[PDB]
């Protein structure tokens, strides 16, 4: 039987970050992907 | 008149080494070469916004 197989998920992060001299929180952009995976 | 492009993303261990672990030790032997080529990208990708 035919299996097709699918890289594995891989994508761009990128940090969204304000500048360390406001704040310290940041926030992360995992791109070309669903939510519903990692 | 064209005004924007195609805003490509290439990712260096996935396009070279892909889905080996024995490779990927030997692209930290060279230095920033993928670093160039993401800040490049980087730049083009905000000078077509
Ligand atoms: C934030 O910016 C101000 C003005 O440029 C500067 O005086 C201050 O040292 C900076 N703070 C940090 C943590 O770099
Ligand atoms: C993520 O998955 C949902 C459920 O299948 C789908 O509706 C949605 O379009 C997906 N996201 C993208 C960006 O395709």
């Amino acid at each position: 039987e035919i299996l097709d197989i699918t890289p594995c998920s891989f994508g761009g992060v990128s940090v969204i970050t304000p500048g360390t001299n406001t704040s310290n929180q940041v926030a992360v952009l995992y791109q070309g992907v669903n939510c519903t995976e990692v | 008149l064209p005004v924007s492009m195609t805003k490509t993303s290439v990712d260096c261990t996935m396009y070279i080494c892909g889905d080996s672990t024995e490779c990927s030790n030997l692209l930290l032997q060279y230095g920033s070469f993928c670093t160039q080529l993401k800040r490049a990208l980087t730049g083009i990708a905000v000078e077509q916004d």
